[PDB]
């Protein structure tokens, strides 16, 4: 991993070396270099992971987090250099710099061996990301918010951390190869209850299960652009990715731990939608649509089928672009009319006609359109919950027709009817704009010539 | 025929002479405890070094 490893640190040095006015040329377009080598990791077994060495690995599962890791960082730059315009030079690289260093644990965190730098990564990971909402966001509630995002966290990280080191002497050992084949059943007792609710809770909190989310909205009203990009369309996965790897020693003490857990993504999904249609703030509105599709992934994870650990990895991939895609869509309508407010500027496809195809794209894709990863993902999971219990069809298809209604809404309410008379500052789309959100819907689309990429070690 | 002693002679350390046997074990004192099992080898580096988590070195 050190082909990637080394080359996202350059990128510092290459920042704050850059002259004053290539800041974001020199990043930009070195992290896209970055981002085109990632596909070397596309070299994968069908029986063996793909093991550099004693500390790093990668398999069917990382690759494309890593992937998505490393695409998410140029975009983020793209999607910042406006709104800091008239920060000062030295501000504007220690930004960058945040934003580096979060690229850089993430991809150590997707690919490390052991379970404890795992989490010691997974836990790097709160710094910049706090930073970047506390330091850069807007308003007075950005200071509550980091902290709810932190201690919420840590809530959870820290008897993670207990149990992980148990296991550590228990075991012998957390290198993942290693418990692939040292695993044992874990036999019921209160103590492994605990031991469950340890090794889990604090990837629950990050998903975010319902119940547990109330974290999330905050953060992402109070965020800037690309704090809100990388806590859609990564952070969440953390939680999502640590599941996949941990389940593996909880067995077979999931079969009826895992019930009141999919009692709260089944029920939460359809009341998070619900909630969807009647948010008033479009970047809450986003971020309770994130609290409905990540229930799918819980439930896919812990009902742990062949098919519901497909569409978990598909759904947790084409949520990043996706969710990513809406925050981005969001915030070019807040840099014209400074206001979050879903009704402020309604009509604005008859100003913004291309804008509002981007629209029009990303909603298509958050209702799972036939044959988006979007709806290849769901479709697997409500595949294989059906097999879980029939019922199970009933909710499923209900947040199906309620996720239709408030991604539609949220377009027709934005881009339809009458604009606004007394809003006349709606300039044209710069370059800039359209070149992000077609660099989210571009790939995302694409994926749908070539799904297997996407659908994990499982496939 | 006596003669007194002069200055320092009546301090001096003087050897004796007896048939009695040098007693054996004065104290009647127990056996001692057997020392610890003495280390003895060749320091080697330590096998895959700290080992600690997940450190290599
Ligand atoms: C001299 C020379 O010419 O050759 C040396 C060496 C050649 O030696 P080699 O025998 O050929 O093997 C080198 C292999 O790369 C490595 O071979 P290796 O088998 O010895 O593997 C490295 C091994 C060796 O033992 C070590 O631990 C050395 C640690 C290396 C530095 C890591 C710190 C930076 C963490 C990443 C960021 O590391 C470990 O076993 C422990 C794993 C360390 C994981 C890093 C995170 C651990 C702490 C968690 C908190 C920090 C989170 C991230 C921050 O070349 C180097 O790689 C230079 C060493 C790197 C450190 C110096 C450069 C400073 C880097 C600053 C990073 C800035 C971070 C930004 C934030």
């Amino acid at each position: 991993m050190l082909k990637y490893i080394i080359p996202t640190i350059m990128l510092m040095p290459l920042t704050w070396l850059s002259k004053n006015n290539m800041i974001w040329v020199n990043s930009t377009a070195h992290s896209l270099l970055i981002s085109f080598t990632s596909l070397l990791l596309m070299n994968q077994f069908g029986d063996n992971s793909l093991n550099f060495s004693l500390l790093f690995f990668s398999d069917s599962l990382s690759t494309p987090l890593l992937i998505l890791t490393m695409w998410l960082l140029p975009l983020m730059l793209m999607a910042s250099q406006h709104h800091l315009s008239k920060e000062n030079l030295t501000r504007k690289k220690l930004f960058i710099t945040m934003l580096i260093s979060l690229q850089l644990f993430l991809i150590m965190t997707f690919t490390a061996m052991e379970l404890i730098l795992f989490y010691i990564l997974f836990e790097a990971t709160l710094v910049p990301t706090l930073i970047i909402i506390t330091r850069w966001g807007n308003q007075t509630e950005r200071l509550n918010a980091g902290l709810y995002f932190l201690f919420y966290t840590l809530a959870g990280s820290l008897p993670l951390l207990v149990a992980l080191i148990y296991i550590q002497n228990t075991v012998g050992s957390l290198n993942f190869l290693m418990l692939q084949y040292w695993v044992q059943p874990v036999h019921n007792s209160w103590s492994n209850v605990f031991m469950w609710l340890a090794c889990m809770m604090a990837f629950m909190v990050k998903m975010p299960l319902y119940g547990l989310h109330l974290w999330l909205p905050k953060a992402h009203v109070e965020a800037p652009i690309a704090g809100s990009m990388v806590l859609a369309a990564v952070l969440l996965k953390l939680g999502g990715y640590g599941m996949l790897r941990i389940t593996l020693i909880l067995n077979p003490m999931t079969d009826f731990m895992a019930y009141p857990f999919i009692m709260l993504s089944l029920w939460g999904m359809i009341m998070t939608s619900s909630i969807c249609l009647r948010q008033t703030d479009l970047k809450s509105l986003i971020a309770y649509s994130s609290v409905s599709h990540m229930a799918l992934v819980i439930v896919a994870i812990l009902i742990q089928t062949p098919w519901s650990y497909m569409g978990a990895t598909a759904l947790m991939i084409a949520h990043g672009l996706t969710s990513s895609m809406l925050f981005c869509l969001a915030n070019s309508n807040y840099e014209r009319i400074h206001s979050r407010t879903m009704i402020l500027a309604r009509g604005l496809q008859t100003l913004l006609p291309l804008m509002a195809t981007w629209w029009l794209l990303a909603s298509l894709t958050n209702l799972a359109l036939p044959p988006t990863i979007n709806l290849i993902g769901e479709l697997f999971v409500v595949m294989s919950t059906f097999s879980w219990s029939n019922i199970t069809i009933i909710l499923m298809g209900v947040n199906m027709v309620i996720t239709a209604l408030y991604s539609l809404y949220m377009l027709i309410m934005t881009q339809r009817g009458k604009y606004t008379y007394h809003i006349n500052n709606i300039s044209p789309s710069f370059t800039r704009e359209n070149a992000l959100m077609s660099l989210h819907i571009l790939p995302l689309l694409l994926l749908t010539l070539n799904p297997k990429i996407i659908l994990g070690p499982l496939y | 025929g006596w003669v007194r002693p002069d200055l320092g002679d009546l301090s001096k350390v003087t050897k004796v002479k007896t048939d009695r046997p040098l007693p054996e074990n004065p104290y009647h004192s127990r056996a001692r405890p057997e020392p610890n099992p003495e280390v003895e080898g060749d320091l080697k580096p330590a096998r895959h070094g700290s080992r600690l988590f997940f450190w290599t070195m």
